[PDB]
């Protein structure tokens, strides 16, 4: 989904912050 | 309802472009010796876009690897030669996700009509302007209107004596 | 109900296009020496569109890979040659999802009818206009109406003496 | 609603660029002997981007390894030679994740129109400026407007006598 | 809302750079004999970055090991020789994780326009400055503005007589 890809990029940002 | 708000938005944008053109066209041509009107084709369609890009890794120099198994066998007895190469490679690739929400109310195509007056000297003869001055007016109007070729903007400036 | 609102929306759009044309056509032709009327074919159909685009990866130079298994065997005994190549490739592709909701009330096709008057000199003879002036009026009206060829816009400006 | 706020934001940015240009153009050309107007194409589209980059490890000198199994066999009987090399390598790669949220309201393309006056000496003759002075004005305006070529900025400064 | 705060932030930064330039340019050129204006392209985009770096271990001298199995066999009967080497190595690698959150409001590109006056002696003749003095002013302005080439900073200082 478009919103699904939005969620994927959001989880990538989450990984960035966690690191 | 919403259509009226969009129309008022278009009217305000057109009026401000008109005023910006008039502001620079006033000092040289003179107050009232220039009239311009602007029409704007706007964008009131909500668009949402997600873009994914993968960097190519077909070249061994820029290819990033995690695990690689290379089984090589050469049973020379060209004669009864027997070559066998089993290669397995797992790659990691660059990834770029871009999420874009276009603004509602952007300008798609702007066309502007400008008319200038003649020059009445102390005698009163309406002497028309020159080619260089017309080119200067065209350039100034292009600068004021934000003229662009990707949008498809059209500009027309003509010289004619104003009526009484 | 809703149809009346759509009709009033069309009437306001047509009136504003008419006024924009009249505004530029007034200073040169003169007050009352120009009349224009606009009709607008509008878009009141709700459309929703989702677009998916994949970048081609048939060329090995732009192909992005995650895993690749290449088993190669050559048992030379052309003689009793035996070549065998088992290739398995998993690709990652660029992806672009665009979601678009078209605005309700957009313009599909605009046709505009403009009529100008003759020129009555100090004597009073209704002298018709010239070809250059007619071309200038046509260009100005095209600029004011936002003339476009993709829409299918039609413009007609004729010169005739006004009645008493 | 939000469109009006965006438009006011654009108006304030344009006014401040105009004032910055006028501030430097005033001391040399003189008060009122310079007029400038600015239009700004802005960015009101919310964009979010995540970037992943992998350092290439195809060269054995920069390749980082965790485990490596190298089975080598050579049964010499070229004769009945039999070479066999089974190599398995697990790598660790450099990784860089960048998450970027672009600001809403950035400038995309700035075009500025500046007009200067002539020079009236003690006699009163409107003597035009020189090429060197025009180049200096162009450079000063480019500095004030933040002229850049990546954006696609256009600047036009013309010299003409101001009207009464 | 937030855009106005960002704009005020930019205005304060530009004003302070202007004042810093004026402070050093005042004692030598004189009060009022120098005017400068600053524009700043700022960074209001929130960025978050995580960087991982692995030290290469391809050279046996810098390679750190935890477990190593080296099976070597040589059955000499080159004749019917049979060499076999099975090597398994587990490595420990240096690792550096850097997490960076870039500041919001940093400067991307600074361009500064400075104008100086002429020198009116006791007679009153506006004598222009010299090349050495102009170079000194350029160097002082570069120092005050924090001139850098990575940012892409541009500086323009011109000499011209001020108007009355």
């Amino acid at each position: 989904a478009i919103q699904g890809i939005e969620g994927v990029i959001s989880q990538l940002q989450a990984t960035a912050m966690a690191a | 309802d919403l259509n009226d708000a969009q129309l008022k938005f278009a009217n305000d944008v057109e009026s401000r472009i008109q005023r910006r053109i008039e502001a620079i066209l006033s000092p040289i041509v003179g107050n009232g010796n220039v009239h311009a009107q602007v029409t704007a084709q706007l964008d009131f369609a909500n668009k949402e876009q997600t873009e994914e890009h993968y960097s190519p890794n077909g070249d061994a120099s820029k290819a990033t690897l995690r695990s690689r198994q290379l089984n090589i066998s050469e049973q020379v007895g060209a004669g009864p030669r027997s070559t066998q190469r089993n290669e397995t490679s797992n790659y990691e690739v660059d990834r770029t996700i871009r999420h874009t929400k276009m603004n509602v109310g952007d300008i798609e195509r702007l066309s502007v009509a400008v008319v200038v007056n003649y020059k009445t000297l102390a005698d009163g003869k309406p002497l028309p302007l020159t080619a260089d001055q017309m080119k200067q007016i065209e350039d100034l109007t292009r600068e004021a209107m934000g003229f662009s070729d990707k949008r498809g903007d059209t500009l027309n400036v003509v010289n004619s004596p104003f009526s009484a």
